[PDB]
């Protein structure tokens, strides 16, 4: 199997897309965590206020 | 290390986020103070009405 340059390009593209997926998952659970924290603090503020 | 750097923007966003959270903490603190004031006023009312009885 010749033409290793395109395979190196594919490998670096794989590295880049793994980085992109890692960041996507990172911000995904960051959004989930901030949403659940907002829910928790809103619930406790409503319970203490009333 | 410059302003455009990822670390400097990171710490700028960190301080902005913690200042917004400090504003939220102030809001929660004043709500806590008002609720505690109400509860303590009613507790003093309970103490007075138990002293009368």
């Amino acid at each position: 199997t010749e033409n290793p340059l395109q395979k190196i390009d594919a490998a670096l593209a794989q590295v880049d897309t793994l980085r992109s997926d890692l960041g996507a998952v990172q911000n995904r659970f960051n959004s989930a965590i901030t949403n659940l924290g907002n829910t928790v603090n809103n619930l406790t503020s409503a319970r203490s206020r009333i | 290390l410059a302003d455009d750097g990822i670390i400097d923007n990171a710490q700028d966003n960190v301080n902005a986020t913690l200042k917004s959270l400090t504003k939220q903490y102030l809001s929660v603190s004043n709500s806590i103070d008002e609720t505690v004031a109400r509860y303590k006023a009613q507790f003093t009312q309970l103490d007075t009405m138990m002293s009368k009885l």
